């Protein structure tokens, strides 16, 4: 005498909306948002970014004087460039299939850098040493791509070259090269002495025949002529054949590679920090178990689906009173 | 509101108990006192925890990067691209959003259900020895002690009186 | 059919009734008449009018240009496209569908609950003052006047009476 | 949901066998499961069409997805596999729920129909019988094959004590 | 006397549907498909797309005589072609990144056209007058595009020309040129004298040079000769050079533009009018509030969802007796 | 005497999972999840597939002598390859646009080889009898495709060929040629005695003008000399001209062909079998009316949404005690 049948109040002041009220008040909620990152650009399976600082993929790769500084770790699980990385072909050209290259180095099991062409055993024939440019510059000197090697004729003479490389290594091998394209005929002899020559780079699978095309071009980087960079992945026991009469920028370097697929790359100013991170995104990393966030689009690892929402408060209470 | 219970028949809450969601408030001469049903109280935070766990749970993604890169002489498949992500964003959104909304109502509904649910269980109990006022409350027709009203909240209400 | 009230206990529904959707129909000396509940099918219209106007206004869509244009060297890319266009068909074709055919049976229960809980909202008012027939309707054992129904649709039902 | 099922009224009966609710009566011409015809026909009916209705709204367009992608197309072949990553975690997380909310859903309508059963007969008897709380009515009068048939049948509109 | 309680009902048809149940007769119900356009191609932001009626993308920058009508619009929201234009490169022709201008050119915030290298002053060495074709007609007699100017010899000489513009407009200039290749190399020297000639085109980014190819096609619009169409953007302050010795079709009319890219092209035959739409369809346009539509899956603007359902009915009453 | 009122159970265990319980036991329920497949390769629309077994595509069109026993069938609804069939381009090249190719060739309606230029009539110019090699071996002894006649100097002369085919058939027709690129130019002028040779391929939209790259590939299937592949659609009533002094591999066998497009290519070891199916999996058919399917992501036909679930019960009756 008597007895009395209610509920729970509080002094909570969480909200949440339904399908018929808006903004009811209740003893208890969760959210199914995340909205909070740790502005940080963190390791992403259990390895840490590939980080190019001043340099983006076409200078790090090619061996831009100015990436000197960046290439050694043997994997990485996406690439991270900064929006104000302007050092990449120092000397204007084409580099052709460019992005795919990126999404092909995007993420790496295995990248060791080895010498294909060692520079003083391989070019017997041709100078090895005049091949630098003030489009290139270290140390105010007059340089070149580290990875490169533009051969020049040795003295009024470029005898036709043929050098080949046999992938002895365990898994692909990447190889980069260059075609240049002189301004003017005079350059072109002057350079190499023949005024009509060829280029031919073949494997098992590539074949293509370049021929220069000479011609002036407006300056870029103080440059009237234009340098083509191209690429090729090698098979393990195949090999890869460079033959030319010219205007051949032959690859000094080359990089014995595995690549684990379906990465990206990353443009951001966030700082790269030694955490542990199974969502990146370019504001920075994710730590959450919830099915929706609203930090960014672009996200990398296994994230939650984007969502455009500003809050997903779910009730988990009763009304409050 | 769908049951009549909460927001209903009985208006308020009771900031006093603090034990579960649903409850006793007993009022005899020992004292008076408020008690929250335990077993019901449990079972609701069983469900409704399963339930936060099924919305979030059952939301297992792929190890995608998102993001492509594309020149200027791609700007097509970039906008097909951007269609992709524009497309996954509004239907993730929409639905996200509704989930939300439906299952609010069902949960506002549940607590609801398990209110009416414990008035009706008990008034079922002790049909003539107590009258309803109308408030979710019971007027006894009896000397109900401390341990008169435990065979209540206890379900082990016996009938030999009046 | 959830509630057992609408097209359960009370079979039809009132053409006469054309103030709200839920009301009363009194038969006393004074006269006959349909009433509908204002406070009820007050809070019904402002409870479902804000559900159409959330299925409604959460869809919240991009600017986007759907449809590219691709070349006879370009049927891959042309196919990827058309594939995501299809995708986003189903996607949207069926939880447009489904969500419609959910709500639909859910408002539907939300009339059900919202005649039933009024049947018992003053059901319990005058609980020995008049009989249940068992069609929705009760019998006066009193004699009820217009200032008499007047205080039972109102909520404030006097019981010093009989 | 409604508190009928495993609720005030804790199992069920392995001896009723004509459909999903019903009756068991104890008079004198014997005990008897009973189902109720009417209740379980429209259930039936109802459920089934909810079941055509999860199914028959899928109606999906002539599609061949996976497309072939060469050594140079690494891109395209990930906004293409995008869109499969994409619409596989749409429909296997909507698919996922949408069991789960109709079940939830569904069970829901069979407390309904069981508790809307208790009380479709409890308003016909008021007094001619007593509640005692398990979903069970004892009678305050002989109540013959022909009696239960006019509880069962929902012409029982002759109040005799 | 009584009181009973109940709910309402009226001569209302009005069938939903539920989960449960089909066909279901109610009191009250909204539509959630939009399934109603005004049949109209409408402005989009504020601004009223372009037609172009007769002629095609091609055909409209090219100067085709027939797109010799107007649309000297700045500006546009959206491109509108008739399945029955036809009126494009009237010279047999390959149009490289075609789809692609037309992207870029789908919507335009300025797009003003300039005389870039002007016909009186620009040609003193090459005559740019004979440059005409059947394939061309304007009023039964030869002709050409208006913004290209075919040059060819002046009687027995054709000097190496060497122009360039340099893009002093605050703006991208969308350059477009040709190279002609003739069907016999007895029309190659009556043409330029010179029988191997070469075309280049040069600026900061672009870079490229052509050799004719001649050889006998098959008749169209009855030539055996074939002329390809270029075009390239050049950014501000940048530089573009032309240099060739023959079968160079040189800019005359360039264009000074700026474009805000997200739009697309219809090819419909729906009348263009004057009134505001948020979104728009090949059909006609959408004024909707609604979430779904069935009118069109092709869609330019905000638009509602596209979905296949022949009806929404969205039940808001409850069910009428 | 008493009335009890209660609900139904059985000797049921399926169970079903709910938002609030997991695990609850039932009286009936059905399953919205297919995952069963017959495990055959089956008909699709009412049209069979097309199996190539020991061969790919690019072997079937091209002819190569293992793939003898294959192509007759005048329409199939999709293609099979095998994960094993090896059999493709024989003489080491360059299949340009190959996958393009087999997206167009995957579903046609009408699909019949004509003999285009009939061997003995259409080369009186040069010897169409020495074009055999040891990588196209059709027992033991030298072969080469059926469909392309490798043209090679007759004693000391090859004069400019030029034949042309006009498409009389009522629908495209697919051309397939070839590019031979000699390993030295002694090879050269040994098969087609001028040192400086082209070919050139026009139609009323091809037009491709191929000057052969001679250098030394690593050897390929024993070839250290290249052969490109290339093919075109030419429409009903219009021209294909072929024009070359060497180098050129020329069509023997073309298609008459009415492509449906919206199809895709099966590479699965699943065994073809006489039966009708509206959905295909390279696992097997899919017989269903269920909305979800667990079996295969890629499908063909009018199929269930592809899930990751691994079991979607649906619950019809009640808890069961
Ligand atoms: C058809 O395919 C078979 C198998 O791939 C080819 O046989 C191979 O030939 C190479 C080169 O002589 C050998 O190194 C392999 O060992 C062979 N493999 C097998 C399984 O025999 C054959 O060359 C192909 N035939 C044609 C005409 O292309
Ligand atoms: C009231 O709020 C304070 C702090 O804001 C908190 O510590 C306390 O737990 C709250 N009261 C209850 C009953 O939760
Ligand atoms: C109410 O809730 C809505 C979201 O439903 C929110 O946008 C608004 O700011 C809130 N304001 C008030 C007064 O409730
Ligand atoms: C991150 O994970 C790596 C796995 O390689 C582990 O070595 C390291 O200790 C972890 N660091 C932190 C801070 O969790
Ligand atoms: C990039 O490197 C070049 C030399 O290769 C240097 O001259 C230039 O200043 C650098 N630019 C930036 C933005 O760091
Ligand atoms: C314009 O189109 C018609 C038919 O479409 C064609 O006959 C005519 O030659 C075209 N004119 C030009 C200049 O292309």
């Amino acid at each position: 005498d008597t007895l009395c049948i209610g509920y729970h109040a509080n002094n909570s002041t969480d909200t949440v909306d339904t399908v018929l009220e808006k903004n009811v008040t209740v003893t208890h909620s969760v959210n199914l948002l995340e909205d909070k990152h740790n502005g940080k650009l963190c390791k992403l399976r259990g390895v840490a970014p590939l980080h190019l600082g001043k340099c983006n993929i076409a200078g790090w790769i090619l061996g831009n004087p100015e990436c000197e500084s960046l290439s050694t770790a043997s994997s990485w699980s996406y690439i991270v460039e900064t929006p104000s990385s302007d050092n990449g072909t120092c000397y204007p050209g084409d580099f052709i299939d460019y992005e795919e290259l990126r999404e092909q180095l995007s993420s790496v099991s295995s990248f060791e850098r080895f010498e294909i062409f060692p520079k003083t055993s391989s070019w017997p024939n041709h100078d090895s040493n005049k091949g630098v440019t003030a489009a290139c510059p270290h140390a105010g000197a007059k340089s070149f791509y580290k990875n490169l090697i533009w051969l020049v004729k040795k003295g009024n003479s470029y005898p036709k070259l043929s050098k080949s490389y046999i992938n002895d290594k365990g898994k692909e091998v990447l190889v980069l090269w260059g075609i240049h394209h002189p301004s003017t005929s005079a350059d072109q002899q002057s350079l190499y002495q023949n005024a009509d020559t060829y280029v031919f780079v073949g494997s098992s699978r590539y074949s293509k025949k370049f021929k220069p095309e000479i011609a002036i071009r407006p300056k870029v980087r103080d440059q009237e002529g234009r340098m083509n960079y191209y690429w090729t992945l090698v098979e393990p026991g195949d090999k890869i054949t460079f033959e030319a009469t010219g205007n051949l920028v032959v690859p000094r370097y080359a990089f014995a590679m595995e690549r684990n697929a379906g990465s990206g790359i990353i443009i951001s100013d966030t700082p790269v920090h030694d955490c542990n991170t199974t969502c990146q995104t370019p504001k920075g990393a994710i730590n959450t178990s919830l099915p929706f966030q609203n930090i960014h689009p672009i996200t990398i690892g296994k994230c939650p689906k984007y969502v455009k929402s500003t809050k997903l408060r779910l009730a988990t209470g009763l009304r409050n009173i | 509101g769908l049951f009549g219970a909460i927001a209903g028949f009985i208006e308020g809450g009771w900031t006093g108990m603090v034990d579960g969601w649903y409850g006793y408030h007993h009022q005899n001469e020992q004292g008076s006192g408020y008690a929250a049903d335990l077993k019901s109280t449990q079972n609701a935070i069983d469900e409704i925890t399963n339930k936060v766990n099924s919305v979030i749970e059952k939301m297992n993604t792929q190890f995608t990067a998102v993001g492509k890169e594309f020149n200027h002489l791609e700007k097509r498949i970039e906008n097909l691209n951007k269609k992709v992500d524009d497309g996954f964003l509004d239907i993730w959104t929409y639905n996200a959003e509704l989930l939300v909304l439906l299952e609010n109502e069902r949960t506002l509904d549940y607590h609801d259900s398990n209110v009416k649910n414990l008035y009706e269980k008990v008034r079922s109990q002790l049909k003539n020895n107590a009258k309803e006022i109308g408030n979710g409350c019971f007027e006894f027709y009896h000397k109900c002690d401390n341990t008169c009203m435990e065979s209540v909240k206890n379900g082990t209400y016996d009938y030999p009186k009046y």
